[PDB]
């Protein structure tokens, strides 16, 4: 282990053709203990979709703390914020405290509703924007994701096949992650609805 | 009474807001008209002198470049919160929203400093009341009144200062649901020529518009994936060209 | 006299600055707050108006304090401003403390001891808004209650603020009906406000409406703000236009 | 007029601060202070008046030192000038340290100028109420100001201020038609003594006590010093011979 | 990273790849790495990928609310001597290592900026981890004054080299010209050095290849009253 | 990174290396030393780079109030917002500065303020890393109240031994010259003045 | 008389804000109490404004500060509604001192030193 | 403290806590206890460092008990964890940091449901039907599966709660020297007295 | 009624007497500015009145340096008239350090005519009675002339002119820009720009002037210096001989 992440937990995030997906394991481990086997890591906020990576207590924190300021701005501007603007919010929240800062890496995913564009960003721990739009992993398991991300990785998928390539990449990095291995929650996400499909795999 | 900001009046309301409003008729005519594709925002210039440069107000002063804005009221007070409106849109919403605020929220927040000048008493409200025009991806173009009650309201046409009440006819009667910007543009100087005769002029009228994304104020190329100012100021040649075919 | 600052009261205990502060309310326009266990209708109107006034691309007078809690504002809408905000952002550290969204109760309390405050302590000006709270909790369902410029509360089953508040209040109690219906009560806000509101045509710009209500789909809270057309529309059914 | 005063902000219809002419009028009850500038040094002498025979003479001075070379002398309330020289010292000293250097005269008009003027612009204090003239003598010469209590110097080649300054500003008036060329600060000493015995016959109902100071750049090292022993006897001689 | 400046006559061109690594692990394979401070300054990123991001922003919004203050154009002067003041403060505890350059009236100038607070003048200046690589080729293929051609040759040349001999330095090169009294000409993805290679099969396959246990929806928007 | 000045009967001339190292790596080879902090009062700058930019700047907010109010500053006025900086920030920074400057009355004076920040008055001094390998030939060669070829010529020379015997030391000799005709710079090249 | 202000003596040594503070005491709800000997009963007039109040969820006059002191008022409604809940903090903070539960003496002292204190001051009304 | 357990079982909620306090190489006191209520209906067991437990527990002791008469109506057990998992948080960013870990049992009033959270040290909230931190957890979690079935009686929870004391009790070093073994339940917390 | 015995109250026509009577207190000195515009200079004179002869002449002025390239030339009091060349000074030497370049005619008037609304915003200071004219040669603008007032109020100018006969001047001025149709002087070395000015004060005053009774000031390119008074007296026989 390291500081900034006994606690583990993956997050993937890929594009299709007008459709992202994200991902994630639902292993909590507190060292070598695996604590529960239900604990999402993925929470959201209207219709932009976000993971938070890292140390525990600090994605547990920045869950609230975001929904406080994304609730703020809803109501005062009646309308929902969209994911391109979403992802300079988080560069401020995790830069604000530079020193004794924040132990995460946030995956935002979305689409929006006002291009019909998917767009996905990761950061860091005082944030950066990513502003890839290739395919963003973080977690424990960020050297195995970028890998088997990029091998499967075509452009342009149609929305189930897209289901069908993140699933798998997800599924063959997690056996091999010692700090996440016990289920998984898949969202595939699309203008007009999201699904949200656990998956059934081993557990370790 | 009247006569402190602390003290509510027998019918209620602070006395130093209905003084502060008296202000404002004092000042000079600003209007704006709000058309399909547009804003226009006009106000004229006086400085008692012929010896003053005239280049060298300011009165139509841009704040972001999404968003232009006139004041009648007092001049000094204009370029004081201009210059704490704009500090305020970056450090609010422009560090966290990531770019220029919308038109609604930065009306809100020139709102919420002239309230804080209201509450604390034995200092003055601003002896402006400004026109804030904007445009955004959300609300469209958008015109706004913000007084120096620390209210704003959103409106159709609309004119402050002295000549306001003369305006105002003019523009219930020439306004129609669907105009183009030009047709804009020339009822805004017929009726600002209402304010003053002898001295009108295209040089002395300063008229600017929010209208349509130009990229030639952009300053910067091959980027086509955003936009260019939304503002222009138009030129005191611009101003004479339109006076002619009117 | 003692027409002055906040600290002195006149010899019968009375705080003038409490009592003009009362009076600054009715002269911004009506507000009322029907209860009914089917929901409650929140209806106000406009306190003057022009042709060319935009009304119709935002809301004014009827705000969102949080996704369950709503308030109609009648009074000085700049002393409304602040407290709107000083609400809003406490409705949601109650979020992030306890993960539920904030009690009508709290939220109501809160603001009394704030407005309370401002007369109180200091220099500064007493707070000139009455705002009706309309919420929903799990504890007590619906719920109902108007707050004072005076910082206190009462719950109520149908209350009028705003112009008018004597005569729009009366008309209200002749006609109400202990269960209601929310249909029924969006209907006696119309009757009430065409005998209270000196315009000729009750026109639906000088309208607002919002409903809150679980029976709009069950499982869930739906706050229903009605566009324009929604206002334009209700008016026909009631036969004033 | 009535009105406008009771405040030391408020601008009159004038366009005056009532107040703070008020306050000439008690530096005017103040007692009898001069200088004369000289073309190596300046002279500061001033009328010390006796209360009673009771007094210790020759050891009360409105006189006071600023840093080692700055003379300064108040007419007005005693008090009000101790207080305005204590600032002062600790002003000169800041510049002092920060530079390594002793201060210029301008500079010191400078820095006092901006205090008098602090309590004009402020509502919770009242305005001074002394003039304080001060000089000494830097790399650039000799200097002489008179601040007034409404915030106001330049410089003088003479200054006069207190009950005494209808005496003494035409006693300076014909020293420089006497001397335009400078007058050395040797002869001034003998001088501003026979300029205060004139000066005192504005205040004649009491006695007074004469104390001379002096700053001289060849006679004193640039240094301020109290003028005693003969050189201070000598002015009496000078001042009693014409007076009679 | 590698980040290059060639001052010419008649502008200055700030030139730096897409690539981004924190780690060995590659973040992005293009994103930007020239950051807009004015719409006549421009800058490009290296070291810690965040602390630049951070700073250039931060500098940014100062250097365009002084714009409509000074009610004048953008000094490239202005906003180095603002930006030192801010590395200064932080004591060397921000890791931000910046080639600042631009066009003002006073003429164009090309600047280095440490995170120390440490500041340089050249004519010819490059920082990063690829900047020894890029150093090479400046001082050899340099020489006092350019046209404009020879300065946009010289400057994708040294990055080029850069990708070839750093690891950190990776995919294309993006070039920025601003010429004095002329628009800043953002050139996106100039030059590539090595096209991509494709994958040898399709790796699409039906559903049914991943197990599935519940499908859900889960809310995003509010019902109606149906 | 060796700097110099060095007074003569007409004036006081700095030196200055233009070389720039952060470790192995010349960070620049052309940035010179010569900082303007008044129209005759200049300031050389060894030791660490960026603490003593910081300095820099500062003294001259002093000394722009300096001049606008109480007459222009001296030599030695400068030297002393120098000396009270480098002393209350002595654990933040080490600034190794030689403050020089001419004077009509006066003529050259030179001062050496210290890391630690003290003001030394000396008739010719070198501070710096390249400074402590040219002090037995700056001691024997040179002579009082020198003709102004001579003491450039001094410069050139104990500056051309400084980068035989250190590697921070390098670039060009930079010179400006205060006297009472102006601001002069001067400037030799490497091709000439290793023949020496 | 001497009401212009509450930091101000009067030469009838009466501070005028303190005696009209009583005087609004009388707007407000009547509220008895009686002690026993193995009781008290604490009861207060619940004044119905209208009958559109509910009783569903309208404040009781009567409100408990910890779990076995209880409190009734008269007075200014807006006023004793923070004077309640400054009590109320105290209160519950006296355990985290002693770990025992609130002692009545020590409560009465504390209610009263809150609304001393406001009258010793000049910058607040009693 | 020395150890600390959490079971969850048909209608009821289990925890017990550690009797020993060990301070230095002498137990001070071998019959004490490690748990406070916190409102009739929500027990909260403590372990961790000696010294930050006991002003810890007192401090959120008067926070939802404040709460609970402002309201005049209780807190569910869902927002009381909430606020526990808030305090340590911040703690961990702040001057003092805690080293308390925390089980907080309710039955929940308003879902008619027992609910088990377990609160980590450096503030991790997690429903969970286990729960148990230190080197207690490394041994019982693995047991816990097995002999626990979807539900059972408080009575069988009792007996597989006995059956974690004595695993725990072979191969761990540390003394604890019985337990307090306290209910949570729908009409109140009681204490049943178990080996 | 009430309205100027507080600073921030306003009467009832919307207008702040107090702020007004410091609009009127910049006759307390009775002295007379003009500056005007050359084609690579910007002139200031105004008067010198040295009113006593116990008075050393050359501590008397109005003119002060502010910084390397600005002048500010006073009408109005004394005492104010020092605390507003301290605050220009001030802000000349922070906007340098701050900001890396020098600072010109309108950054300079534009941050003390905001300050002077600051000082009338609060009821905490007062609004001083001086009248501010900045004189420079800007950067890239040249020649420029800005007026700051007392509220805070400005506006630029190609001449301007302060003091109590001031509307004697403005008339001859007038006349001047507009027969020659240009909004410079066209003579194109200060030495006669600053003969212009002198030109138009004896025929507006009426008043001779000499040597005493005069203050120059001069703005030229990227330097600034004020004239002494032997300086001045070339200029004045300059005027005289045609």
């Amino acid at each position: 282990s390291d500081p900034s992440s006994i606690n583990g937990g993956i997050v993937v995030a890929m594009t299709g053709k007008d459709c992202v997906a994200i991902a994630c394991d639902l292993r909590l481990g507190s060292q070598s203990l695996g604590v529960s086997n239900k604990f999402e890591k993925i929470f959201h906020y209207g219709h932009v979709f976000l993971g938070i990576t890292g140390l525990a207590t600090d994605v547990t924190t920045l869950n609230e703390m975001f929904r406080y300021k994304t609730n703020l701005y809803k109501l005062k501007e009646e309308r929902a914020i969209e994911p391109e603007t979403f992802t300079q919010l988080v560069s401020s929240s995790l830069y604000e405290r530079r020193f004794g800062p924040y132990f995460v890496g946030p995956v935002v995913a979305g689409i929006n509703s006002k291009s019909g564009k998917p767009f996905i960003a990761g950061f860091d721990l005082i944030g950066c924007i990513d502003e890839a739009k290739d395919f963003i992993v973080s977690g424990t398991a960020s050297d195995q994701l970028f890998g088997m991300c990029e091998s499967l990785y075509e452009p342009n998928l149609e929305p189930e096949d897209l289901f069908e390539t993140i699933s798998q990449a997800l599924l063959n990095a997690a056996d091999r992650d010692a700090l996440s291995g016990w289920g998984a929650v898949v969202y595939i996400i699309k203008k007009d609805e999201v699904v949200k499909r656990y998956l059934k795999m081993r557990q370790d | 009474y009247s006569f402190s900001l602390t003290t509510f009046s027998p019918s209620g309301k602070l006395g130093q807001i209905d003084y502060a409003l008296t202000a404002v008729k004092q000042g000079v005519t600003s209007l704006g008209i709000k058309a399909t594709n547009g804003v226009v925002i006009a106000t004229e210039k006086k400085s008692s002198s012929p010896l003053a440069m005239s280049e060298t107000l300011s009165k139509v002063s841009l704040l972001t470049p999404d968003i232009g804005a006139v004041y009648s009221g007092m001049g000094p007070d204009y370029r004081v919160l201009v210059d704490k409106s704009r500090k305020v849109a970056h450090t609010s919403y422009k560090r966290i929203y990531g770019e220029y605020p919308p038109t609604k929220l930065l009306v809100s927040e020139v709102a919420k400093i002239m309230q804080e000048a209201t509450q604390s008493g034995g200092v003055r409200p601003f002896g402006v009341s400004l026109l804030i025009a904007g445009h955004d991806e959300f609300n469209g173009f958008s015109l706004y009144q913000v007084d120096p009650s620390g209210s704003y309201f959103p409106w159709k046409a609309t004119a402050i200062g002295k000549g306001s009440v003369a305006a105002k006819t003019f523009l219930e009667k020439r306004w129609n649901d669907e105009l183009e910007l030009e047709d804009a543009i020339h009822i805004a100087l017929l009726t600002l020529k209402e304010s003053v005769e002898g001295e009108f002029n295209g040089d002395t009228i300063e008229l600017a518009i929010i209208g349509d994304e130009n990229p030639d104020l952009l300053g910067y190329t091959g980027i086509p994936t955003d936009k260019g100012p939304r503002f222009r100021k138009l030129t005191s040649q611009e101003i004479n060209d339109r006076l002619e075919a009117l | 006299r003692y027409d002055s600052r906040t600290t002195i009261f006149s010899p019968e205990g009375r705080l003038y600055q409490v009592e003009y502060a009362l009076e600054s309310i009715s002269h911004a326009g009506t507000a009322i707050g029907i209860m009914a266990s089917d929901g409650i209708v929140l209806a106000a109107e406009r306190k003057v108006t022009s042709t060319l006034l935009e009304q119709d691309t935002s809301t004014e007078k009827l705000y969102k304090l949080n996704d369950k809690i709503a308030v109609a504002v009648a009074g000085l809408t700049a002393d409304a401003e602040i407290l709107i905000n000083t609400a809003r952002i406490h409705a949601q550290n109650y979020l992030k403390t306890y993960n539920e969204d904030i009690p009508v109760e709290i939220l109501v309390r809160r603001l009394s001891d704030i407005k309370q405050g401002y007369t109180q302590h200091g220099g500064l000006r007493p707070f000139g808004v009455s705002f009706i709270y309309a919420g929903y909790d799990d504890r007590y369902g619906y719920q109902l209650y108007t707050s004072n410029p005076s910082g206190n509360y009462t719950g109520w089953k149908a209350i009028s603020v705003g112009a008018n508040t004597s005569a729009a209040q009366t008309l209200l109690q002749m006609d109400y009906k202990d269960d209601m219906k929310v249909d029924d009560a969006i209907e006696l806000a119309l009757k009430t406000l065409s005998k209270t509101t000196d315009s000729s045509a009750l026109t639906y710009d000088r309208l607002e409406f919002a409903t809150i209500r679980k029976g709009a789909n069950d499982g869930e809270v739906y706050q229903k703000i009605f566009k324009p057309q929604e206002i334009k529309d209700i008016l026909v059914k009631t036969g004033i236009t | 007029g009535t009105g406008y005063d009771l405040s030391n902000s408020v601008f009159s219809p004038d366009g005056r601060n009532f107040q703070v002419e008020y306050a000439v009028k008690a530096v005017e009850n103040g007692t009898t202070s001069i200088g004369i500038k000289c073309n190596d040094g300046v002279v500061f002498a001033v009328e010390k008046l006796i209360t009673s025979k009771l007094l210790v003479p020759q050891k009360n001075v409105k006189i006071q030192v600023v840093d080692r070379h700055i003379g300064c002398v108040y007419s007005g309330l005693i008090p009000d000038g101790r207080h305005l020289v204590n600032r002062g010292r600790e002003e000169a000293a800041s510049f002092k340290k920060l530079y390594k250097t002793p201060i210029p005269i301008p500079a010191f008009a400078d820095r006092l100028g901006q205090y008098v003027q602090a309590h004009t612009l402020y509502n919770s204090v009242r305005p001074f109420g002394v003039s304080t003239i001060f000089g000494g003598v830097d790399k650039n010469g000799a200097h002489l100001y008179m601040l007034e209590p409404s915030g106001s110097y330049w410089g003088y080649k003479g200054a006069a201020t207190g009950k005494g300054r209808q005496s003494a500003k035409a006693e300076l008036e014909k020293l420089v038609d006497h001397h335009p060329e400078g007058l050395s600060a040797r002869e001034a000493v003998k001088q501003a003594a026979k300029i205060i015995y004139l000066a005192h016959e504005d205040n004649k109902e009491k006695d007074f006590e004469l104390e001379i100071s002096w700053c001289s750049l060849s006679e004193t090292n640039g240094l301020h010093k109290f003028v005693k022993g003969d050189l201070l006897q000598e002015a009496i001689d000078f001042a009693q011979k014409e007076i009679n | 990273t590698t980040i290059v400046g060639v001052k010419f006559n008649n502008g200055v061109v700030i030139a730096a790849d897409t690539r981004s690594t924190q780690g060995p692990i590659v973040a992005d394979k293009n994103c930007a790495k020239l950051h807009r401070i004015s719409p006549k300054i421009w800058c490009a990123g290296a070291g810690t990928a965040a602390d630049t991001e951070a700073v250039t922003q931060l500098i940014g919004s100062n250097i365009e609310l002084h714009s409509l203050y000074t009610s004048r154009e953008p000094r490239v002067v202005s906003a180095l001597q603002m930006l030192k003041q801010h590395l200064f403060k932080y004591q060397g505890h921000i890791g931000a290592y910046l080639i600042v350059a631009g066009v003002d009236p006073t003429g164009s100038h090309l600047f280095s900026i440490h995170a120390h607070g440490s500041t340089d003048v050249g004519y010819y200046l490059s920082l990063g981890s690829g900047s020894l690589a890029a150093m090479a080729v400046l001082e050899s293929h340099w020489k006092q004054d350019l046209t404009k051609e020879e300065a946009i040759k010289l400057a994708s040349d040294a990055i080029q080299a850069g990708i070839w001999n750093d690891l950190g330095s990776g995919s294309n090169v993006d070039v920025c010209v601003m010429e004095i009294g002329k628009d800043a000409e953002y050139l996106r993805n100039y030059l590539t050095p090595n096209v991509r290679e494709e994958k040898q099969k399709s790796y699409k396959f039906p559903r049914g290849t991943t197990a599935v246990l519940k499908e859900s929806i889960v809310n995003i928007c509010d019902i109606q009253e149906e | 990174t060796s700097i110099m000045a060095v007074t003569f009967k007409d004036g006081v001339i700095l030196g200055a290396d233009s070389r720039t190292t952060t470790g192995a790596y010349i960070a620049n080879r052309v940035t010179d030393k010569l900082t303007r902090v008044h129209d005759k009062i200049w300031c050389c700058r060894s030791g660490s780079a960026a603490d003593t930019q910081a300095i820099a700047d500062i003294v001259q907010y002093h000394l722009e109030l300096y001049t606008s109010q109480y007459g222009t500053p001296s030599t030695e006025t400068a030297a002393s917002v120098f000396k009270e900086l480098c002393y209350e920030n002595k654990d933040n920074l080490t600034a190794g500065i030689i403050v020089a400057g001419y004077d009509d009355k006066n003529k050259g004076e030179v001062y050496t303020i210290p890391l630690g920040g003290s003001v030394h008055k000396l008739p010719y001094a070198i501070a710096g890393s390249g400074s402590t390998f040219i002090y037995g030939y700056c001691d024997k060669n040179f002579r009082e109240n020198m003709s102004k070829e001579e003491t450039v010529d001094f410069i050139k020379h104990s500056l051309s031994q400084a980068i035989k015997w250190d590697g921070s030391s390098g670039g060009v000799i930079r010179m400006v010259v205060l006297t009472a005709a102006g601001v002069e710079r001067l400037i030799f090249y490497p091709d000439e003045y290793e023949q020496l | 008389g001497y009401d212009r202000a509450l930091s101000i003596f009067s030469p009838d040594g009466h501070i005028f804000q303190v005696e009209y503070a009583l005087e609004a005491v009388k707007r407000g709800t009547c509220a008895v109490g009686v002690k026993g000997k193995n009781c008290v009963v604490l009861g207060c007039e619940r004044r119905s404004t209208l009958k559109l109040q509910d009783t569903r969820i309208t404040p009781s006059k009567v409100s408990k500060i910890d779990s076995h002191v209880v409190l009734s008022f008269s007075g200014l409604n807006a006023d004793s509604r923070i004077l309640i809940e400054k009590a109320r903090v105290e209160a519950q903070s006296h355990r985290l001192t002693l770990e025992d539960p609130v002692t009545v003496e020590y409560l009465t002292r504390y209610v009263a030193g809150v609304q001393q204190r406001y009258t010793q001051s000049g910058g607040v009304r009693p | 403290m020395d150890i600390i357990l959490g079971i969850r079982v048909q209608d009821s909620v289990i925890l017990a806590s550690s009797k020993a306090v060990t301070r230095g190489i002498s137990v001070l006191k071998d019959s004490d206890d490690k748990t406070r209520q916190l409102s009739p209906h929500t027990l909260m067991s403590f372990a961790g460092e000696a010294g930050d437990t006991v002003q810890f527990a007192e401090y959120i002791q008067a926070n939802i008990q404040l709460y609970s008469i402002r309201e005049d109506y209780e807190l569910s057990p869902q927002a009381v964890s909430s606020f526990v998992r808030q305090e340590l948080a911040k703690s961990i960013r702040s001057r003092r940091p805690y080293q308390v870990n925390v089980l907080i049992g309710g039955y929940d009033k308003k879902k008619n449901k027992p609910e088990l959270y377990q609160i980590d040290y450096l503030g991790t909230k997690v429903e969970l039907p286990y729960g148990a931190h230190g080197y207690s957890g490394f041994y019982t979690f693995s047991l816990l599966d097995h002999h626990y079935r979807p539900d059972m009686t408080t009575e069988e929870g009792l007996d597989l709660l006995k059956l974690c004391v004595q695993e725990l009790e072979k191969r761990m070093p540390m003394d604890f020297k019985g337990v307090i073994v306290k209910i949570v339940d729908k009409d109140g917390i009681r204490q049943v007295d178990d080996f | 009624a009430g309205y100027d015995r507080h600073i921030t109250i306003f009467s009832p026509e919307g207008r702040l007497y107090q702020v007004e009577y410091a609009f009127k207190a910049t006759n307390q000195t009775n002295i007379n500015s003009l500056a005007v515009r050359g084609k690579d200079c910007t002139v200031v004179i105004s008067q010198k009145k040295v009113p006593d002869k116990l008075l050393d002449p050359t501590t008397v002025s109005y003119i002060f340096c502010i910084s390397r390239t600005i002048g500010m030339v006073v009408n109005g009091p004394i005492p104010d008239a020092r605390n507003a060349a301290l605050r220009a000074k001030a802000e000349a030497a922070e906007f340098r350090y701050k900001y890396g370049y020098d600072m010109p005619c309108d950054v300079l008037a534009k941050r003390m005519a905001n300050l002077s609304q600051i000082y009338t915003q609060r009821a905490y200071m007062r609004p001083l009675g001086v009248i501010l004219t900045f004189v420079s040669v800007d950067e890239e603008l040249g020649p420029s002339i800005y007026k700051t007032d007392p509220a805070g109020y400005y506006v630029g100018y190609k001449a301007t002119a302060t003091g109590p006969k001031q509307q004697e001047i403005t008339t001859n001025l007038e006349n001047h820009f507009k027969k020659s149709k240009i909004d410079h002087i066209n003579e194109e070395s200060w030495e006669k720009v600053v003969e212009f000015a002198i030109t138009h004060m004896i025929d507006a005053l009426g008043t001779e002037f000499s040597k005493n009774d005069l203050e120059v000031g001069v703005a030229t390119k990227d330097k600034f210096f004020t004239l002494s008074a032997e300086n001045i007296e070339e200029r004045l026989v300059a005027i005289a001989e045609q």
